RNA sequence: CUCUAACUAUAAAAAUCUCUCUUCUC
């Protein structure tokens, strides 16, 4: 569809139709639907991105972080210390492949998928150390959209990342599981448990 | 090996006093084991854990070995235990160990017969330990009278 | 040498008088050093005002007041920044500071 | 048990809290929007976000 | 060392006519196909758990999606 | 009329575990003694404001339960030996009242006030912290 | 040469030290 010539071709599934952005030439965002309320306009996935890599400027301002698209952010915290910081490539290709297995598992266009894990996985609420000394206790307090969004990409990654440790299932599989778990209610996910955690302990210390 | 929770069921009532044996600890103090009823987790919050001041924190906790504790609030929809070690008193300490020893020793019985018949201990309890609770009120109690009664 | 022309006392003619006591220390205080205050305010805190006015019955209310004489000793007034520490220059004027809101 | 409700924040109220790690604003109901409540947040906001509460009762003072 | 974990063989790296004939059963009913997915049922040390998965694609068992190096994944054919 | 049955709130609030008390207009048969201590863990908040919001609510859902629907507010402070200033928590305990649904009038502060008599445990110096 | 109103709330422990002491003129 859509046939060009070209004396320096290039392939036909790139060629044939694609004024219709779709990250790894095959997910869309289209009918990616945003679903909390609270965390609307938190979501980068407005803009439609070719991959996920981007040398932009995204530290520079307070508040310019938001507008970094969500696959680079999850991406971003994959790379691990000084070893994955260096080497943009390789999460990229794991990430990429933990869409594959998303889509693979029960359909669900997979970012509609991860999108529901991010939101899934934020703890609304938080504990914060104000006692002076004396009773050192933690007091309720509620989290902030961005917060919310953070530690849920926190959570995610290391739950990812302490199943994946020294076991043979690979990272694009730990994440990609841990993902459709947090799609979803399981406290089989690590990220989800460490979210009712705090849930907990902030409803303690209220 | 050990399974099959000493007492009835497996999430732990209100109000009840439990024993708890330290596993990890994270930051926020004792998420262990318990020893007297199901061994589900269950959160122990460092401020629900000292009466003196706080502080020798290691010397404190005691991984290895079974403490007091009183449950506060219990999760009965995905299992998690509100439990602490601030809401005890001497006299509560000592029906505390009572409680101990009298799950301990039934423990270590049927331990021993479910090791040498390997029949599932789970098994053990349902067919043994649980009727002499109800005719009784503890299979400990039971056993002795099973000594001087057929 | 002479901390204040009144001794910090404000007696200045009185040969005694019947000590009262500190709201928060709870100490024989002379009634003249005795730094004290009208801790006037509404019955309500100010953030609910709205609800309460609404969540009752005989509409147009009053909405009362509490009142509260209160005596503070020099040390827990000093303690709780009610009253400042100020240059010697700047202790003397009595003149109360000129009404906090307007 | 979850009324869960949601809060557009109108204001940035300063910050509180001893480390200055948590600030306080305030934040009215979409659902009838007349009413507010002051609440202390942890983490960067600005007017025009809006937060998810469980709770609806708490108007939390200044955390020292 | 103290190898507190206790690990047991965990799995098998000889493989057989009866895990192969696992192999050729359940090479459907796994509609996620990847080497640490096959793995995991007991039935191949890994090794030679690639060497299965180049068995599979043989006549027409299982469909690809993935076939990268270190990971590769499957579905079975439709 | 609204056929209200009124009742009264009686709060007893202080430095220490605040207290929510319904009863009779008289104060004749009281209604749920229970207090904001009754549903707090630490002792941290015997006295907070969340603790009074929760007595609030358990009260107002035993009014609803019993049929009160109006309720008269006296609030309360020990005065005599004590800082005559109401406890803490208090003013979230009526708030939470307000909100819960139960009709209010007639709030009244029958925190005693004293003529200055006997004397507030305490020393000459004051209390030594 | 015409104005009289609002308002809040920490107090956990910290004990101690033997040094040298030095000089201003057109
Ligand atoms: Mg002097
Ligand atoms: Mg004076
Ligand atoms: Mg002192
Ligand atoms: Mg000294
Ligand atoms: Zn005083």
């Amino acid at each position: 569809f859509v046939p060009v010539e070209l004396a320096t071709t290039i392939p036909v599934e790139i060629q044939q139709a694609q004024q219709e952005i779709k990250l790894f030439n095959k997910w869309s965002f289209e009918d990616v639907e945003v679903k909390d309320a609270s965390l609307v306009d938190y979501i980068q996935i407005s803009k439609p991105i070719y991959v996920a890599h981007t040398a932009g400027r995204y530290a520079n301002k307070r508040f310019r972080k938001a507008q970094c698209p969500i696959v680079e952010r999850l991406t971003n915290s994959l790379m691990m210390n000084g070893r994955n910081n260096g080497k943009k490539l390789k999460a990229v290709r794991i990430v990429k492949h933990t869409l594959e297995i998303i889509n693979v598992l029960t359909d669900q266009n997979p970012l509609q998928v991860v999108v529901d894990a991010i939101i899934n996985s934020g703890p609304r609420e938080d504990t914060t150390r104000v006692g002076g000394g004396g009773a050192a206790r933690r007091q309720a307090v509620d989290v902030s959209p961005l917060r919310r969004v953070n530690q849920s990409i926190a959570l995610l990654t290391i739950g990812a990342r302490e199943a994946a440790f020294r076991n043979i299932k690979t990272i694009a599989e730990t994440l990609a599981e841990e993902l459709i778990n947090a799609a979803k209610g399981s406290s089989t996910s690590y990220a989800i448990k460490k979210k009712d955690e705090l849930e907990r302990v902030a409803k303690s210390n209220r | 090996t050990s399974h099959c929770r000493f007492y009835e069921n497996k999430y732990p009532e209100i109000d009840d006093i439990v024993m708890v044996n330290v596993q990890q600890i994270a930051e926020m103090g004792a998420y262990v084991k318990l020893l007297e009823y199901d061994n589900i987790e269950g959160m122990i919050l460092l401020s629900e854990l000292s009466r003196r001041r706080i502080r020798s924190i290691q010397k404190l906790i005691r991984v290895g070995k079974n403490d007091v504790a009183v449950v506060l609030r219990v999760d009965k929809e995905k299992g998690y235990i509100d439990l602490s070690k601030r809401r005890v008193s001497s006299e509560d300490i000592i029906k505390c160990e009572e409680k101990y020893q009298k799950s301990k020793t039934v423990h270590s019985i049927l331990r021993y017969c479910a090791e040498k018949f390997q029949i599932p201990l789970e098994e053990l309890y349902k067919t043994i330990a649980w009727p002499l609770s109800r005719k009784f009120g503890h299979a400990y109690e039971a056993f002795k009278l099973s000594i001087i009664d057929e | 040498p002479k901390k204040r022309a009144s001794n910090g006392r404000n007696k200045k003619g009185r040969g005694h008088v019947k000590p009262v006591r500190c709201v928060n220390c709870s100490r024989s205080v002379p009634k003249d050093k005795a730094i004290k205050r009208m801790a006037i305010r509404n019955i309500v805190e100010a953030a609910a005002i709205r609800d309460l006015s609404e969540a009752s019955v005989y509409a147009e209310y009053a909405l009362p007041k509490t009142y509260n004489k209160l005596h503070y000793c020099i040390s827990c007034a000093i303690h709780a920044r009610i009253v400042r520490v100020r240059s010697r220059t700047d202790r003397r004027i009595r003149a109360p500071p000129q009404r906090p809101r307007f | 048990k979850t009324p869960v409700t949601l809060a557009k924040v109108i204001k940035v109220l300063g910050r509180t809290g001893s480390r200055g790690g948590v600030t306080q604003v305030r934040v009215e109901f979409l659902e009838d929007t007349t009413r507010t409540i002051v609440r202390n947040v942890k983490g960067p906001v600005r007017e025009g976000d809006i937060l998810v509460l469980m709770e609806s009762e708490r108007e939390a003072r200044r955390l020292r | 060392s103290k190898k507190s974990h206790k690990d047991k063989a965990k799995h098998a790296v000889v493989l057989d006519q009866d895990k192969f004939d696992r192999i050729m059963k359940e090479a459907p009913t796994y509609r996620y196909v990847s080497v640490s997915v096959l793995v995991d049922r007991f039935k191949l040390g890994g090794s030679l758990a690639r060497v299965a998965l180049r068995h599979l694609e043989n006549e027409g068992i299982i469909k690809p999606v993935s076939k990268h190096s270190k990971q590769a994944i499957y579905t079975r054919a439709t | 009329d609204n056929s209200q049955v009124f009742g009264v709130a009686r709060i007893f609030a202080s430095f220490n575990d605040t207290f929510v008390h319904v009863t009779d207009l008289s104060g004749r048969e009281t209604i749920a003694r229970v207090t904001g201590g009754m549903k707090v863990k630490a002792d941290r908040d015997e006295s907070s404001p969340y603790a009074a919001m929760l007595a609030a609510q358990d009260v107002a859902a035993k009014c609803k339960e019993v049929g009160i629907t109006a309720v008269h507010i006296k609030i309360r402070a020990t005065g005599g030996t004590r800082s005559k200033t109401p406890g803490p928590g208090g003013q979230a305990a009526l708030r939470a009242l307000a909100r819960s649904g139960l009709r209010i009038g007639r709030i009244e502060d029958v925190t005693p006030v004293p003529s200055d008599s006997t004397r507030k445990k305490g020393g000459r110096r004051g209390r030594r912290l």
